[PDB]
């Protein structure tokens, strides 16, 4: 079946997404450490605006805590507790 | 909700004249989701300019636009007859989507008198019982006049004034009073009087019978 | 040729409903989100309703939010705009417009507007009387409601001046037209205006 | 302000799998010069998440093709509502790295 | 010291229920996935049970796949493996193993092991019987079932030339067995010879003394 | 399921030697997910070496691992009596885990022939109504052996049952025992139960014997 234009508008348009985030992306210092799972799914901006001339961006934030396998490799591994920042709402708005 | 605020409310100037309106914005606004448009009476608007400064086809050379961030103008080079209308500017982007308060170009010209002409009431009225007795001032130039309404040398002065023309840029005025035809035939000598700029004494148009 | 033609305007009681229509032509309304906009007698334009770029869904001007409905007919090639329990602020000449992307977020064309009259008032048809003498002549259009009406039939070309219509006490429109003809032709020519008001379904000639 | 979300939970959600991604039309149809995209970009199922082995990469094992209707615009000039293919990842596996 | 040490084995009817416990100590059994891999009498390993690295699902061996269950008491610090609908080709020796990610997708701390014998058979105690005399003397472990037994000498002080042999099966259907040790000759009267045979099944511990 | 096939299935050569266990994988594997295991009989595997090349802390130097797609190997420079025992491969990172079929690694050493001793059944299980007469032929190599039971020099057949132990860790040499069992009826009957070995080391076959009974 074909997607009609108007659901692709909708379902396209700049709004918080579920988004596969590296755990290393979000905390580069831990160089020594490696994480269980390397990545986490976070709310995040997402999508297109109406032109070029915009960008989409988060206009509300907030955190989440997950518990993370941290391992130190050949010499050990915890569950750590970390943070991570959520866009919980997106503005399509003039580019930087 | 953006507001759109245009400025002057309503202008005036010659033919031949360079004339800007001015739209500001209650916000920042990306100049792309910037629109002017065109408004003669009783017509519908037509687009002149698209994002900010994008000269629609067709649309005269003179008109030209411009602008960013919460001031935009509008440019009429060189103001014509034809260029009486009322002009808005609109945002397009964010919601809802809204439209300025509207600016009024008219046109100046050099004075000119007003033919005046006077109707007394149909018979076939006059069997219905009303009277009406109409006045034209006819083609002048400013559109600011005065009418005078005695009976045997009032009120009821309900006057209606044409749009300023899109060729000659002179207005029209019919000037309207109503009476029953008892109060009709109370009376004989019918006179309007006319006062304008272009005449240097009042000129009165009248009639007898009634 | 593109255009855009509305119908489906007139007289509606308070609390009413009325449903207009906007016939698309020379393009398919399917390629366009239709617009609407209203302008209240003597008042400037107010955006009322359209399906809006940012985000995709349809927006609402806050005094027709919650009464006001838009839909379209793809077969028909055809846009709605369903207006219910009307109140006397809704009195407005009414325009569809195409809201377009290639010229970014402009209406390019637009219908020719359809008055729409929020009165209890009846429909009354007017009463045509003749203004009797270069030389001036015309017609008095005396006595109707609702507006408009249209008068002439390729006679009445240059020097006519048909005024913008006058509120008398009654809650009853009247109207003139007027011609500067040369004082010559008062013989070989004859004078006679057509006179048409659709609500009275009314089309005297005088 | 939610609860803390426990390590297993998190490691089965974020392990490579087919998920909605926001791609760019003019990235998947990189040869058009005669239009732009209303809109820019379409909603995919795309291979997506972790693998969690340095020798291991995320990839799709089963694709299909989704046609939608864009609007495709020449600016200035016109626009029309036309059906585009874009291709779909339906089954994901974490696979040896391509040396 | 980290230790996964495992109870709950022995002697079991054919479609029975057998519960394994794999407790820790030294770690916190939270912070890992506990495996669980099995041996058939003479065959190799075989992985049977464990939180898998490819999804986070927890997957058994298709033999085992449907019948058995694995769970842990985060308080108690103890992984257990629930076996239920037992057949005679569960019988094996069971391992509980750390699969670690510091040391990726390794076991590096495994249990010491236990017997599961699913059989209809009953348990019988076995006979002890001295094997009397550089010299050789031994202890013969007769008639006994399930498996195993478990000798030691002198209270496990004796360790030098012990050889307990592999358990034989008789006709009867009852395993027997020899412990033997070479000593030296002189030894013989300064030293006593003990061996200590413990078989857990019927609780049976008898302690022989050897000429 | 990925398939791990170890060759050989069993690897005997002497002490000081260099030996390579291959594990062939069915398809093309991650490195990191392949590890290699020890275990000695009757004993928990230890673990060698993980992420196909790693060496785990406390294991010789000796052990050391290669290898890459399908062929993983696992190499012990010189190898030790104590590294008697059986090696497998596992693959820890596709589901299911699954391990290799084992290599047993046996040591050739020189001939070295048993010493042989003869016991006589118990009088507390004569009590019972069985005798049991046990021989040990101990500390030996090769393990093939022969034990023939002469009662009073008749050869004795279907009445005895043997068990040999594992190779030794410290001096590479096998042990076995053959019991011989009978009614108290039949071992009445009887004066002289000898215990005949033959092996590779015995240049002539040595018997143990006693009286009674």
């Amino acid at each position: 079946e074909v997607v009609k234009f108007m659901d692709v508008y909708q379902r396209s348009y700049c709004h918080p997404i579920e988004t596969l985030v590296d755990i290393f992306q979000e905390y580069p210092d831990e160089i020594e450490y490696i994480f269980k799972p390397s990545c986490v799914p976070l709310m995040r901006c997402g999508g297109c605006c109406n032109d070029e001339g915009l960008e989409c961006v988060p206009t509300e934030e907030s955190n989440i805590t997950m518990q993370i396998m941290r391992i130190k490799p050949h010499q050990g591994q915890h569950i750590g507790e970390m943070s991570f920042l959520q866009h919980n709402k997106c503005e399509c708005r003039p580019k930087k | 909700d953006i507001q759109m605020t245009q400025s002057p409310s309503s202008l005036s100037a010659s033919v031949g004249d360079r004339v800007t309106i001015t739209c500001r914005a209650s916000q920042f606004l990306s100049s792309f989701g910037v629109a002017w448009y065109q408004q003669k009476p009783g017509k519908a608007p037509k687009l002149l300019i698209y994002g900010a400064s994008s000269l629609y086809s067709g649309v005269p050379s003179r008109f030209s636009g411009s602008g960013s961030g919460t001031d935009f103008t509008l440019t009429i080079s060189s103001l014509q007859p034809e260029d009486f209308a009322t002009y808005y500017c609109q945002q397009g982007l964010l919601s809802p989507l809204t439209f300025g308060q509207g600016t009024k170009v008219e046109i100046k010209r050099t004075v000119a008198a007003p033919s005046v002409f006077i109707f007394p009431p149909s018979d076939e009225q006059l069997k219905s019982g009303t009277a009406s007795v109409v006045c034209l001032l006819n083609n002048f130039y400013p559109r600011e006049a005065k009418v005078q309404w005695k009976v045997d040398n009032s009120g009821n002065s309900q006057e209606s004034v044409t749009e300023q023309d899109s060729k000659d840029s002179t207005y029209s005025l019919s000037s309207t009073l109503t009476l029953s035809k008892a109060d009709y035939e109370k009376h004989k000598v019918y006179a309007c009087e006319v006062t304008h700029q272009g005449l240097s004494s009042p000129v009165t148009k009248s009639f007898n019978r009634g | 040729e593109v255009q855009l033609v509305e119908s489906g305007g007139g007289l509606v009681q308070p609390g009413g409903s009325l449903r207009l229509s906007c016939a698309a032509s020379g393009f398919t309304i399917s390629d366009y989100w239709i617009h609407w906009v209203r302008q209240a007698p003597g008042k400037g334009l107010e955006w009322v309703a359209g399906i809006t770029p940012a985000g995709g869904y349809t927006y609402y001007a806050d005094s027709v939010k919650g009464r006001f409905t838009i839909s379209a007919d793809t077969s028909k090639n055809t846009a709605y705009l369903q207006m219910n329990s009307l109140r006397a602020e809704d009195t407005a000449v009414y325009y569809c417009a195409r809201f377009v992307f290639f010229l970014p977020y402009a209406m390019d064309y637009w219908g020719q507007g359809t008055l729409v009259t929020v009165s209890s008032a009846s429909t009354k048809g007017p009463s045509v009387f003749p203004l009797a003498p270069t030389a001036a002549l015309g017609c008095l259009v005396k006595d109707y409601f609702p507006e408009p009406v249209t008068v002439s039939s390729g006679a009445l070309t240059s020097g006519v001046h048909t005024f913008p219509a006058v509120l008398q006490s009654s809650g009853l429109y009247s109207l003139s037209s007027v011609v500067t003809v040369p004082s010559s032709s008062l013989g070989t020519q004859t004078y006679i205006c057509n006179v048409n008001h659709k609500p009275s379904n009314t089309k005297v000639d005088k």
